[PDB]
């Protein structure tokens, strides 16, 4: 398997599909991805920076 | 592939939804998801 | 008593409530060193998180 | 049985997924959570501060 | 995991809400619910 972490998606066409389903605070880090979320073996989370 | 996402909230709504939820990849503005090409962690695994 | 920053995921799942895992089935058998390494060693990573 | 009470989540990474089914007025006694709310044996509704 | 909830408001939307609801985590901004992990208290005690 692959996965990206980290990546700069373009701002200058920025777009949401799913603006009706989840809402986040205006902070810069939100803004960036800086972080990848998976799931274990088990259907638990698990993260890395 | 595998099903990963840049932030939490996309990681609850896949855990929120119903069959099927985790081949959908889907992105907000800065954050985005990556579905699973196989239905393996969804179903496979733990249907047994 | 926990502090205020322990990560609410914890909670989602069974878990240990000490914070730490501590199954024995785990450790492998009669090896007491390995087993005291695992329940209390905090300069190792501990199991399932 | 184990579950917390008193938690803090962290706003620099704040996020709803409710947003249609709750609203909660502007508080900060709202904003910072105390208390835990529990069912009885029976399914009536039980409160821990 | 037992279920629990820092807001009455989602203990409200919780019992409002069909079977299978109990088994649901999700967050507010800084409230949240925890589900419980067996349908303990929504079936398996009251069905009989």
């Amino acid at each position: 398997f692959f996965f990206p972490v980290g990546l700069y998606l373009p701002e200058d066409r920025g777009y949401t599909t799913v603006e009706s389903k989840v809402k986040l605070n205006d902070t810069v880090r939100n803004a960036l991805p800086t972080t990848a979320y998976l799931l274990n073996r088990d259907r638990a989370v698990q993260k890395i920076d | 592939p595998i099903l990963s996402t840049t932030t939490l909230a996309l990681m609850e709504t896949k855990l929120k939804g119903g069959a099927g939820a985790f081949a959908t990849s889907e992105t907000h503005f800065g954050n985005y998801v990556v579905g699973e090409i196989i239905p393996l962690q969804q179903s496979m695994l733990f249907n047994s | 008593l926990t502090p205020v920053t322990m990560d609410v995921n914890y909670f989602k799942i069974p878990n240990n409530p000490r914070g730490r895992a501590s199954c024995m089935l785990a450790v492998d058998p009669y090896d007491t060193e390995a087993a005291t390494k695992a329940i209390y060693d905090h300069r190792e990573a501990d199991a399932q998180t």
